[PDB]
């Protein structure tokens, strides 16, 4: 039932790496402060997403055993998970509790950010399904690690090596779900089910960016490697 | 081709 001492340490190490990310309030502060034009919002997105990828690579390199994977398979895991990790982190930020009325304004700012109408409704559906799960910061960090270490990405040559890195994290996440929510014995499965919804965003992410309601879609060199754009 | 990524992975 309990976490073993090694699992506590593992969880204990992953949270520290996860918290190197930009603080949620830094992000929601900028958005809530002024309304921006769709062009300024696009720039804010590419700047945010470039910083996010940089930190995600440092987080990924600290995952136990990742650095002993074949070098081509390491690239394939990062490329295959970067967009999913960005939306999971966006959902975490969106669901942070804020002073009265702030989340409504944040939703309106995002609705009016320049993103295409086609995409606003699924995005909020996913954010809202993520908020219903009442995840802790440890659960977000673990889920991000599990997303990154997915053996079923393309071009993974040695899935079996990746599986043995993913499984200890799945075991810890399952123990937390039983501890943190013993009345809901479907909670672990529901977290894992949300991952399949994340994968759909990865598959539409290019069109989501190019349909942004701006005249030019300029991406940074790092984002062009990670995203299927330009 | 994935050079910036390959670079950040090695540094
Ligand atoms: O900055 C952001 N997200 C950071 C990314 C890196 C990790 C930290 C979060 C943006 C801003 C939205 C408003 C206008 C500026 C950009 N954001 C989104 C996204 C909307 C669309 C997104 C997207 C990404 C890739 C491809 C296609 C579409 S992500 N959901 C948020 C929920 C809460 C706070 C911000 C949120």
């Amino acid at each position: 039932m309990e976490l073993t001492p090694d699992q506590q340490t593992l969880l204990h190490f992953i949270m520290d790496s996860y918290n190197k990310q930009r603080m949620p309030q830094e992000i929601t502060n900028k958005i809530l402060k002024e309304a921006f034009s769709a062009e300024e919002n696009f720039l804010i997105l590419t700047e945010m997403a470039t910083n996010h990828v940089q930190v995600l690579v440092e987080f990924t390199k600290k995952l136990p055993g990742f650095q002993t994977l074949d070098h081509e398979d390491q690239i394939a895991l990062l490329k295959g998970s970067a967009v999913e990790a960005m939306f999971l982190r966006s959902a975490e930020i969106f669901n942070k509790k804020l002073p009265s009325g702030h989340s409504d304004l944040l939703e309106a700012r995002i609705r009016n950010s320049g993103i295409s109408d086609e995409y606003i409704t699924p995005m909020f559906s996913f954010y809202k399904s993520i908020g219903e799960l009442k995840m802790t910061q440890e659960e977000y960090a673990l889920l991000t690690a599990i997303v990154i270490l997915s053996p079923d990405r393309q071009y993974i040559k040695d899935r079996e090596a990746v599986e043995k890195l993913q499984e200890p994290l799945l075991d810890v996440l399952q123990k937390l779900c039983k501890i943190h929510q013993p009345e809901n014995p479907q909670h672990f499965a529901c977290l894992l089910g949300r991952l399949t919804e994340l994968r759909t965003f990865n598959h539409h992410h290019a069109e989501m960016l190019m349909s942004w309601r701006v005249n030019d879609h300029k991406f940074t060199p790092l984002l062009c490697e990670i995203w299927d754009v330009q | 081709d994935h050079q910036l990524l390959r670079y950040l992975l090695d540094k």
